[PDB]
RNA sequence: GUGAAGAGGGAAACAACCCAGACCGCCAGCUAAGGUCCCAAAGUCAUGGUUAAGUGGGAAACGAUGUGGGAAGGCCCAGAC
RNA sequence: GAUGUCGGCUCAUCACAUCCUGGGGCUGAAGUAGGUCCCAAGGGUAUGGCUGUUCGCCAUUUAAAGUGGUACGCGAGCUGG
RNA sequence: GCUGAAAGCAUCUAAGCACGAAACUUGCCCCGAGAUGAGUUCUCCCUGACCCUUUAAGGGUCCUGAAGGAACGUUGAAGAC
């Protein structure tokens, strides 16, 4: 229900003396429907849209054929919405970078968390510690595992044993958008935004309510 | 025995009808139906109606009483037009109507508007009185309380919308 | 107050004590007084 | 020598469309179960495969017992502890009535491999003559 | 009396409890205890009655116009409830 | 022919006879605050002084500083008072 | 709480209806078709000859080898591998 393009760095807009404003400025070029899912066939509602167009000279055939209407055009990713009334485009019939959000609404940036990698019980969950007075073997690190005793230890498949942090999605949810820039598509948000450099990102509407 | 039920006239307007179980009545008032239980076997000669218990089963015989009465009320409702009124007491308390939305200014920060179901309107002869009235006695009852319920009378005073009959004078003397 | 087991019913105007087993002595028709199931 | 019982691999595929579109629940299950194992037995034997395909229509309708419509849970317990332990009543079965009946008809199976790959010969379906494609071609 | 020093069938599982004492072999019959809707062998058996709580399928004092049956009484078609 | 004690740390998981918060009935319930009983386990549920303490008393917080089961949870995880 | 029998009344229950909490189902975020019940939709690629069998089961040779995948290399806000 709104384009989705990569972000790049974050800034500050100081006027009237906020400066607190920590813009994310995540460029959102053209979208282009490319496909329109519907009731009969395609399954549910939905409405694909590849809000990109990065020159992809070398691409596998099926995707290179995945386009079909007027200009053709090619991108890479491929999202969609659901209920609405979006066009029947292909990578033709541009959507817009100025989705209908008026000027003061909260967006819902969605990206993939950075990736720490394998991480201890110390970093994964703030529950860990241990002291330094003695027994340096189990220093301020290793936990004291699943309690219980004779209960064979079904370990209750959780606690927080060390494991990689993941890159999993995040969806900050609720973020008032400050600027958009109709033609110089950037759209600034207020801090947050997961991932780095130029992760795909999604930037939904305002479902958070 | 000492109780039962047998009478149920069908004067003018009384256009009762039965569809196996269903019973739709008509008249000066409105269109009210009420499919009774299953065993139920009600009919109509020319004037008297009569419930029909498939047989003398415990939960089958008494099922007649509650039935020979419900339909009867349907007739008494369709011909007379049911009324019931409550009164509001307490400073600030007011009354008002605008078709359905019976705006109510009881004692909260902001007033409200109880939208009454269809078949029963209401009129505030004054900012203190509210008189609901409709056909089906059912929606009548619930809305009768659904309204006063917006502020039940408290003993110490009595304030709060009350039925225009509620014996409750006031409290039992206070204390601590 | 609303008891758990059964403290009889006492008084005269108390509820018919009929329903889903509701005893509690009190004597309804006591605009304020009302010792019962709760 | 003498001689067996003959139930090689058999072959009695079927299409029996057990509608059970009404008050037939509970006990009704036994027939869907027994007709799955082969009760009349044209040749069958409790031990050979073949559930003898059946199709229970509607299903989303059953008078149930005398009151287990509002009073009986199923109880599943997921797996991830946290003592979640799921519980749902019957009148609470509005998202997938098809589930039930199939649930009931189960357990009454030999329990294990044979009776396990024998359940599918039911086809849930909660909406009378619909997507009868499960075997649209032939039936009974 | 049984187990110990006893196997088989039953009580879900269960040395001792119920049935019952395994010389071998049998794709042959009748029974015991216990059972016959499915798992799971055999009555979705019949004649009648109880229950409506899933009682059956855990637990007392005591409580209650639940509902079944039997007997005796108080007022009352000079009219009771 | 070895099932390592109490307390602490770490990290817990469940019960409900609920401490806080949520919804109610009565009150010797004006209000505010309470008393008690019913319902309710979503989530939450203190830092220190003294002592090995658990606990406790004390200082000061808090919406509150719950009771209990888990080999009086937790040493092939730490400590060793 | 409405309406209302059994029980002429009355009665929140027996039929039927109406409210009603951080509990329950959902709403929000993540995983998620090995969902073997392995689902859906869109797009891409392959249309050369013969033989022996115990012939509908195949077994086998030459000519072909696409879409794609992988391999290698330069690497990464990705990572123990
Ligand atoms: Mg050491
Ligand atoms: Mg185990
Ligand atoms: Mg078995
Ligand atoms: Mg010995
Ligand atoms: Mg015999
Ligand atoms: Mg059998
Ligand atoms: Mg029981
Ligand atoms: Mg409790
Ligand atoms: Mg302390
Ligand atoms: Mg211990
Ligand atoms: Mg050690
Ligand atoms: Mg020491």
């Amino acid at each position: 229900m709104i384009g989705l393009v990569g972000k790049k760095v974050g800034m500050t807009r100081i006027f009237t003396e906020d400066g607190v404003s920590i813009p994310v400025t995540v460029i959102e070029v053209e979208a282009n429907r490319v496909t329109q899912v519907k009731d009969l066939a395609n399954d549910g509602y939905r409405a694909i849209q590849v809000t990109t167009g990065a020159k992809k000279a070398n691409r596998v055939t099926k995707p290179e054929a995945g386009h079909f209407a007027k200009a053709g055009v090619e991108a890479g990713r491929g999202l969609w919405e659901f209920r609405l009334a979006e066009g029947e485009e292909f990578t033709v019939g541009q959507s817009i970078s100025v989705e209908l959000f008026a000027d003061v609404k909260k967006v819902d940036v969605t990206g993939t968390s950075k990736g720490k990698g394998f991480a201890g019980t110390v970093k994964r969950w703030n529950f860990r510690t241990q002291d330094a007075t003695h027994g340096n073997s189990l220093s301020h690190r290793v936990p004291g595992s699943i309690g219980q005793n004779q209960t064979p230890g079904k370990v209750f498949k959780g606690k927080k044993m060390a494991g990689q942090m993941g890159n999993e999605r995040v969806t900050v949810q609720s973020l008032d958008v400050v600027r958009v820039d109709a033609e110089r598509n950037l759209l600034l948000v207020k801090g947050a935004v997961p991932g780095a450099t130029g992760s795909d990102l999604i930037v939904k509407p305002a479902v958070k309510a | 025995s000492r109780v039962a039920k047998a009478p149920v006239v069908v004067p003018a307007g009384v256009d009762v009808k039965i569809n196996g179980q269903v019973i739709t009545i008509k008249g000066k008032n409105g269109e009210l139906t009420r499919t009774l239980n299953d065993a139920v076997e009600v009919k109509h000669a020319d004037n008297t109606l009569t419930f029909g218990p498939r047989d003398g089963y415990a939960d089958g015989w008494a099922q007649a009483g509650t039935a020979r009465a419900l339909l009867n009320s349907m007739v008494i409702g369709v011909t007379e037009g049911f009324t019931k009124k409550l009164q509001l007491v307490g400073v600030g308390y007011r009354a008002a109507v605008k078709g359905n939305v019976i705006n109510l200014s009881l004692g909260f920060s902001h007033p409200v508007d109880h939208q009454l179901p269809a078949g029963i309107t209401a009129e505030c002869p004054t900012q203190t009185e509210i008189v609901l009235k409709g056909a089906d006695k059912q929606v009548i009852g619930q809305v009768a309380a659904d309204l006063r319920a917006y502020r039940r009378p408290e003993p110490y005073k009595g304030k709060g919308v009350r039925y225009a009959d509620e014996v409750v004078r006031t409290k039992e003397a206070k204390k601590k | 107050m609303k008891v758990r087991a059964s403290v009889k019913k006492l008084c005269r105007n108390c509820k018919i004590v009929k329903r889903d087993g509701v005893i509690r002595v009190i004597c309804s028709a006591e605009p304020k007084h009302k010792q019962r199931q709760g | 020598m003498k001689t067996f019982t003959a139930k090689p691999e058999t072959v009695k595929r079927d299409w029996y469309v057990v509608d059970a579109t009404g008050k037939t629940l509970g006990r009704l299950a036994t027939e869907l179960a027994r007709r799955l194992r082969g009760k009349h037995k044209a040749e069958y034997t409790p031990h050979v495969d073949t559930g003898d395909y059946i199709i229970v229509l509607n299903a989303d309708k059953v008078a149930v017992t005398g009151n287990k419509r509002t009073d009986k849970v199923y109880y599943h317990h997921t797996g991830h502890i946290g003592g979640i332990k799921q519980a749902t009543f019957e009148e609470m079965i509005a998202r997938r009535p098809e589930r039930v009946i199939e649930i009931a008809v189960k357990g009454m199976l030999p329990k294990g491999p044979l009776g396990r790959a024998m359940f599918r010969k039911l086809k849930v379906y909660a909406g009378n003559e619909h997507n009868h494609a499960a075997q649209q071609p032939q039936v009974l």
